[PDB]
């Protein structure tokens, strides 16, 4: 049930926010969620790195995917950084619906400050 | 109503001013209302 990522931020923020469970804590319950939403945002962007014409998603569903993926601060996995390095670095670039603009645009929640500076680390590393 | 209805609806409220501040304060809804949009700010918004 991927469909709510582009359909609306009500929506989108709605299943996100409900699917996972609003656990206030270090519980890292249903974290594969959040991954996998972060997964299709990454094949939706890193197709996108090329010339290939972006369809229906990559300027919705991409965004509700990549806002259902929790990928937090705290010490992580080498996705966190990849992908933050991911929308830093596609801030050093254009032409296709991605970068670390808009995602920080509309991308500010409480598992993703953390990840910011994260993506300040790897974008220092991309420039 | 339910969860996205509420987001989207006072989103409708918000696109124009229903000035109520408690999702101002209600950290998920304070953050959604800010930033969601696009960030906390717009071009030249309906908040002046």
């Amino acid at each position: 049930l991927w469909d709510l990522l582009r359909q609306s931020p009500q929506p989108a923020q709605a299943l996100l926010e409900l699917l996972l469970e609003e656990d206030d804590g270090t519980g890292l319950c249903h974290w594969p969620l959040q991954n996998a939403l972060v997964d299709l945002i990454r094949k939706a962007l890193r197709a996108l790195q090329g010339p290939d014409s972006v369809p229906p998603g990559v300027v919705d569903a991409i965004y509700g995917a990549l806002r259902t993926l929790r990928c937090p601060a705290e010490p992580l996995g080498v996705e966190l950084h990849l992908l933050c390095e991911e929308l830093l670095e596609a801030c050093r670039t254009e032409g296709s619906p991605l970068r670390e603009e808009r995602l920080l645009s509309c991308l500010l929640h409480k598992a993703s400050r953390g990840l910011l500076s994260l993506y300040g680390h790897t974008y220092a590393e991309k420039v | 109503c339910n969860n996205y209805m509420r987001n989207e609806i006072l989103d409708k409220l918000a696109r124009n001013g229903v000035f109520l501040a408690s999702e101002l304060e209600d950290f998920e809804c304070f953050l959604l209302r800010l930033s969601r949009i696009g960030g906390v700010i717009q071009d030249t918004l309906p908040v002046q």
